[PDB]
């Protein structure tokens, strides 16, 4: 039930259930993948003659250990190389100061060791890890109101979350909107994506006033106008707790 | 340290009443909880019931 | 706490500052008229039973 | 003067929009400035009249839950845009208007069929949109005359079909005032009161000055004259409703018992133990009790209640 | 009595013994029929027997005085 | 429309509330500027200056945007989309400094400290000391009381 | 459980749909008992509609 | 005021007390805002000045002058007396300011800072939290129990970086878990401690017995840990205590300290006291009101 | 029914003592008791008229900080004790009293020179002590016409002591709002105000002048 050094970047520190299963379940962090056989891991930054390049490498936690690997709070040149001659960086599971030579990786964002629910507080370096823990767990119990609002102080993960979880409706190809009304939408096609000897329309049909598993409300609204061109992967209409694309919670 | 049996036979009830009293308020002492002496004693005359 | 805490305070150069009190229905009554400050530094007759 | 006040005068109004106005208030004593201003801000924002819609109802919806097709928005949404919609009634404290539109565009509030005792302060609310060129709407709205906030779950029998709107009547938003120093040659302790009113534009500011003034002083009228200022029917019938016979009837004239009310008190023991009543006449009497689901031996409080 | 026994805890010496005396003078008013000694301004008996015994008119002397008392009579 | 205890934040140590109060307040002052701008109708030349102004502010942050791209009908569309405040980003770990909030403050004509006179309503009186009001995010949880009586 | 400042230090502050249920009995006796209701059933049926 | 007037003016007093505290703290207008929490200026140099001494001690080891346990030693002391110098240097900073007298001098006195106020009055927070707030959090500990040799430089009020806040999620951790544990343990305490005493109650005034424990103040070392009165008070006296310089009875025999007779007692000077205990009870089957003594929760002898 | 509102009906007086009362008015709409209780009460604090001592003349005294033999007190409690005393003026704004006494005792306000209009409402008021009989007492008081309450530091010949000028006969007023229910209506006010006065009038006389004066500012609105 312990934070091993080797959960960073694979496993979020902070959420998990408090209580008798706190430690035992946990959560992905955002860019963590697995192996083919199964073992979790995480991108870096390939660093070459003190030149900080754009080559990622997913490295797991036996081939981590046997490197320096530096933070993402180093400050960079317009050309990749480092500032200081000392920089902070990780090697064999402690932290210390290293020289601008001995370094050989690079994390890929500050963002990198939190979870999705982690990733939506503001000031989350302001606020103590207890508090952080509650508040990361309160955020996925809220219930849906009759108006979607976006926070208006958010930290850019907002979009991520409302596109890839599947409750808007999302345009599979561009064109028009040829007709728009409050539970079906049609778009017009453009011939450049349209297959040979078809009418090109694509029908979306909405869904209204649905129960969910804890007896509430799912309901899709069109967020788009009669006449207005609409591309690939743009939103067409917004499901629960969604406003304009981004989560509103 | 001490063992509260041997205090018990050699030394008498008093000197261990007064030990394990002195132990429990060393350990509540030091987080700043506040117990009366009376407690530790009830329980204490309740350990000596059998001869 | 923190009420209790606040009203019971002095600050050096507070207004009204100086005066003589016959009691403290006369304070409440400057307090709220706001010609007194609650941290004004004053002489209050008071009596008391013992 | 020391014992006289100088009294207070509307001096200016100004209207620095259709909504949004200033008014001021000259000459003040010293004090009553924020005296009359906190009074007349609560008043202004608590207790003003308005008018508002209570009841809408659509051509062919049932619920408020459900879609119209050629329209965009949700019956719900519908009902939030008839919310917010600004009338004045000038003859009635209950109306009914109509709405039918048709064709592709904005629904807003300058399609309201005409009325002469109502005015639309403001024909450029958005109501709905038609999406679809054979779409058509018609509704019938209801317009009432209160104060205050009235939900609609607190207020013979609804039809399938009519929707119900919470109810704000107030049409002051909000309220700001100012208190600063006149300029009255004589003296120099005179001061001014400014007061700034936000509303929806469904009412004048001078009449609203002078309703908060006019409860003010009807509620102050209480301090100048200070001064130190059932059973059930059936327990009600004479004896004679039931069919007693003479024996029993005579026993029970004899014990001074009029009432059903009276007879219930009494216990079997008791009426066992009184001459002249057997055990035949006693069955009897619980019988002709039991008739009607009654008993001895039950008990009351505050009998008789003044026969 | 409505807010604090005090008095009638004093009245009585042991808070144990001052139920016991209030339930039974309580019961005598609720179900035997008697009067109150204090001048009832809408309490509950359970309230006139601790303000009886506040005023010293009520204790377990004159409970078993008044029984006996009674029982002569009743004889 | 809510107050809450400040006595809940130091013992707790989650002083991020208090930020995001302050930042909050910010962007509504420049959503303010920007429907007040939009009700007495003004130019767009000078809907567009404004706008760039606030999306030009921080210390070297990596968001580029550029307002002479847009058509007149965008520029217009994204004011008023942007008239009830206009909405920031914060990374976890990769955020708005003090200064920034500061700054950001100083552009909507709001005070510094984040602290503003307040009165009471119920007299009048104004509180002795100034008071820290913003916006902040609200949730409403299932844990209904309808459920548990 | 919420918070009541205006309370007394005796006081507690009660939902009066949750009293309704929990004093039933002893409002089925004071309804029979001033004559509202002549039997158990119409004291019933008077609590049920909530009159 | 319980002590002297009782218990009904008591009840009123307190009351009285909540009354005034709400209103003249929401009166106040007390708040928190990020001015609040002043960090001071001299935090740079002392952390400055603590990297250069573990800078010159590592350099030191590299040398070869000294072993890896007293280098590690070093610099934990080294850092543990920076971060006593930057909670000195905060905790001054805080706790006055300046002020124009009526003269137009200058004076110093306490601040009126609002999270100062909160700490001072005791209504939140201790001075840990505070230092947390604008000082540095300091030294944290590895998941073993071992200290982690840097410590974290920051604040609250600055913001930690990814390697300070994953540090610091170990402790976070582990403070729930202990939690749930020790609920655990607690419970079973209690439930045997219940267990063993459910049959032990009051059936006596007296026993009679003359025996009894001698009482002084709890001292060790040089550390006056418990002084006599908080242990006499409301206990009987089992033989007559003398006046420390002549023999003359000062307290008789059976007698129940309360506060009068223990201001007598600290007025003469008496350093112990043998009182009746329920150890040494002569009642079988529960134990008598005079070895007990005065009910705690009441105030008076037990019933 | 849209212009009507509640009235108060259960209306009553209790009187602790007679300078010292307590009103109590329900039935309220929401809200209306904060409004009425502070409007009443800035009225009785600040805008009150009356009569009150001013400023003192002392044969023997110089100096705000003086020396005065035969006399048990110092000069600013001399001062404390005039400020306290109550005073009735017909037909003037403006009068002069004079003090003058010798002998041993305590020196009252009995022992002021009887006035044909002024008025002493408590006559056992003590003003001063005298210690050795070969003392004397001798000052002359100044009684004018106000409203309110004007520190001796806003106002400012030789010897002249000035004393703070209470002009309202209101010593403290306290009001307080509690819930109260009709048959149906469950969030109504009920207000309860505490006061007591001087004894030149009484608490209920005072709250009448006061709602009085509040009523006769509206006048250019009400109809
Ligand atoms: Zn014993």
């Amino acid at each position: 039930r312990d934070v091993h050094p080797t959960h960073y970047g694979r496993v979020c520190p902070i959420e998990t259930p408090e209580g008798p299963n706190i430690g035992l379940i946990n959560s992905l962090s955002v860019y963590a993948q697995t192996n083919e056989y199964g073992f979790l891991e995480t991108p870096y930054r390939k660093v070459t003659d003190g030149v900080v390049t754009d080559e990622i490498h997913y490295l797991s936690a036996i081939e981590e250990g046997n490197y320096v690997i530096a933070q993402a709070n180093s400050n960079l040149d317009e050309e990749g190389h480092f500032v200081e001659d000392l920089v902070t960086c990780r090697s064999k599971g402690e932290s210390s100061l290293f020289s601008r030579d001995q370094v050989d990786y690079m994390d890929v964002s500050t963002q990198q060791v939190v979870s999705v629910g982690a990733s939506l507080i503001p000031f989350l370096e302001h606020d103590d890890a207890n508090r952080a823990l509650m508040g990361a767990n309160m955020q996925r119990q809220a219930v849906p109101t009759l108006r979607a609002d976006k926070p208006l102080v958010g930290t850019g993960m907002e979009r991520a979350v409302a596109v890839d979880s599947g409750v808007t409706a999302v345009a599979k190809r561009g064109g028009v909107v040829q007709y728009v009304d409050a539970s079906r939408i049609v778009i017009k096609v453009n011939e450049d994506e349209m297959y040979p000897g078809e009418a090109g329309i694509d029908i979306y049909n909405l869904t209204k006033y649905t129960r969910s598993n804890q007896n509430t409300c799912i309901n899709q609204m069109p967020c788009v106008s009669l006449g207005e061109p609409v591309e690939r992967g743009d939103v067409l209409a917004d499901g629960p707790s969604t406003d304009l694309g981004e989560l509103a919670l | 340290p001490e063992a509260p049996h041997d205090i018990l036979r050699l030394r008498g009830v008093h000197a261990v009443t007064r030990y394990i009293v002195n132990e429990v308020q060393d350990v509540y002492r030091l987080q700043g909880v506040k117990i009366n002496d009376k407690h530790i004693e009830v329980i204490v005359r309740q350990m000596l019931r059998k001869a | 706490v923190l009420g209790l805490y606040y009203m019971t305070r002095d600050c050096v150069n507070a207004k009204g500052e100086g005066m003589v009190l016959t009691g403290p229905k006369e304070a409440e009554r400057l307090y709220r008229s706001g010609l007194a400050s609650l941290h004004a530094r004053v002489k209050v007759r008071i009596t008391e039973y013992e | 003067s020391v014992t006289e006040f100088l009294k207070p005068r509307l001096v200016d109004i100004e209207q620095v929009s259709s909504t949004h106005a200033k008014v001021t208030l000259e000459p003040l004593e010293r004090g009553f400035g924020h005296t009359l201003g906190n009074a007349l801000r609560r008043i202004l924002l608590s207790s003003m009249p308005g008018c508002a819609v209570t009841e809408v109802e659509i051509d062919g919806v049932l619920h408020e839950y459900s879609t119209k097709e050629g329209v965009q928005e949700d019956i719900l949404e519908i009902l939030l845009n008839l919310k917010g919609l600004a009338v004045r009634v000038q003859g009635k404290d209950e109306v009914i208007l109509t709405l039918n539109k048709s064709g592709i565009g904005p629904v807003t509030a300058a399609d309201i069929t005409h009325d002469g005792d109502v005015e639309i302060v403001k024909p450029q609310h958005v109501i709905c949109h038609l999406t679809d060129e054979n779409a058509s709407i018609s509704m019938r709205i209801k317009v009432q005359r209160g104060r205050g906030y009235v939900p609609a779950s607190t207020r013979d029998e609804r039809p399938i079909g009519r929707l119900l709107v919470d109810a704000c009547y107030s049409p002051v938003e909000r309220i700001a005032y100012n208190v600063e120093a006149a300029r009255v040659e004589q003296r120099t302790d005179l001061d001014k009161l400014v007061i700034e009113m936000e509303t929806n534009g469904t009412i004048d500011p001078e009449e609203a000055i002078r309703r908060a003034a006019t409860i003010l002083a009807e509620q102050l009228e209480a301090f100048v004259d200070l001064r130190d200022v059932e059973f059930d029917p059936i327990l009600l019938r004479p004896v004679d409703d039931l069919e007693l016979t003479v024996r029993s009837a005579n026993c029970l004239k004899a014990e001074a018992i009029h009432y059903i009310g009276d007879l219930v008190q009494r216990t079997e023991v008791e009426l066992l133990k009184t001459p002249n009543l057997g055990k035949k006449s006693l069955t009897e009497i619980k019988d002709v009790l039991a008739s009607r689901g009654l008993s001895l031996g039950m008990r009351l409080e505050n009998w008789p209640p003044a026969s | 009595a409505r807010v604090t026994v005090q008095d009638a805890v004093e009245k009585i010496g042991n808070r144990f013994d001052l139920v016991l005396v209030a339930a039974r003078r309580a019961r005598q008013m609720q179900v035997g029929g008697k009067d109150p000694l204090v001048p009832e301004e809408n309490d509950k008996t359970t309230v006139i027997a601790l303000r009886e015994i506040e005023e010293g008119l009520i204790n377990n002397q004159i409970l078993d005085v008044r029984e006996r008392q009674e029982q002569q009579e009743q004889e | 429309d809510i107050v809450l205890n400040p006595l809940g934040v130091p013992s707790r140590m989650n002083i991020g509330q208090i930020l995001e109060t302050h930042l909050g307040m910010a962007a509504k002052g420049i959503g303010d500027k920007i429907n007040a701008m939009l009700k007495q109708q003004q130019e767009v030349a000078k809907l567009r200056e404004f706008i760039q102004r606030a999306y030009d502010l921080g210390a070297d942050v990596r968001q580029k945007v550029d307002l002479s791209t847009f058509s007149d009908e965008e520029v217009m569309r994204l004011a008023e989309n942007l008239r009830k405040g206009m909405p920031i980003a914060t990374p976890v770990f990769d955020g708005a400094k003090e200064a920034e909030i500061k700054e950001l403050l100083k552009l909507g004509d709001l005070p510094t400290s984040g602290q503003i006179r307040l009165y009471d309503g119920r007299t009048g009186e104004q509180f002795e000391r100034p008071v820290t009001v913003g916006y902040m995010y609200m949730l409403k949880l299932n844990h209904l009381v309808d459920d548990k009586m | 459980i919420t918070v009541g400042p205006y309370l007394r230090l005796h006081q507690c502050g009660l939902p009066k749909k949750m009293a309704l249920e929990l004093f039933k009995p002893f409002i089925y006796g004071k309804l029979e008992l001033r004559g509202l209701a002549t039997t158990i059933k119409a004291a019933k049926k008077m609590v049920e509609r909530e009159e | 005021c319980y002590r002297i007037l009782g218990l009904k003016p008591t009840v009123i007093f307190a009351d009285q007390i909540m009354y005034t505290g709400f209103a003249y703290a929401a009166r106040s207008g007390a708040s928190v805002g990020i001015d609040d929490m002043v960090i001071p200026e001299k935090k740079h140099e002392i952390i400055s000045e603590a990297e250069a001494e573990v800078a010159e001690i590592q350099e030191q080891f590299q040398s070869g002058l000294v072993t890896a346990g007293e280098r590690y030693n070093k610099v934990i002391d080294i850092w543990a007396a920076a971060n006593d110098r930057v909670s000195k240097a905060m905790m001054d900073n805080l706790q006055t300011e300046t002020v124009i007298n009526r003269d137009g001098q200058e004076e110093k006195q306490v601040s009126f800072n609002s999270i100062y106020m909160m700490a001072d009055s005791g209504a939140r927070g201790s001075a840990a939290q505070i230092r947390q707030l604008a000082g540095m959090r300091g030294l944290m500990a590895k998941p073993d129990g071992s200290i982690i040799e840097t410590p974290i430089t920051a604040n609250f009020r600055e913001g930690l970086n990814v390697l300070q806040y994953f540090i610091s999620t170990h402790g976070a951790r582990k403070g729930l878990a202990d939690t749930a544990l020790k609920t655990a343990n607690s419970g079973y305490l209690t439930r045997r401690l219940v267990d063993v005493a459910q049959d032990l109650v009051v059936t006596e005034d007296d026993c009679g017995t003359h025996e009894g424990i001698m009482m002084t103040p709890v001292i060790e070392g040089g550390d006056v840990k418990e002084p006599l009165r908080d242990r006499v008070l409301g206990r009987v006296t089992a033989e007559d205590v003398l006046k420390p310089g002549t023999a003359d009875i000062l307290v008789p025999r059976n007698t129940l300290l309360h506060e009068q007779w223990c201001d007598l007692l600290e007025e003469n000077s008496v350093d112990a006291v043998k009182v009746r205990s329920v150890v040494s009870c002569d009642t079988d089957f529960g134990v008598c009101a005079h070895c007990y003594g005065r009910d705690l929760a009441r105030g008076h002898i037990i019933n």
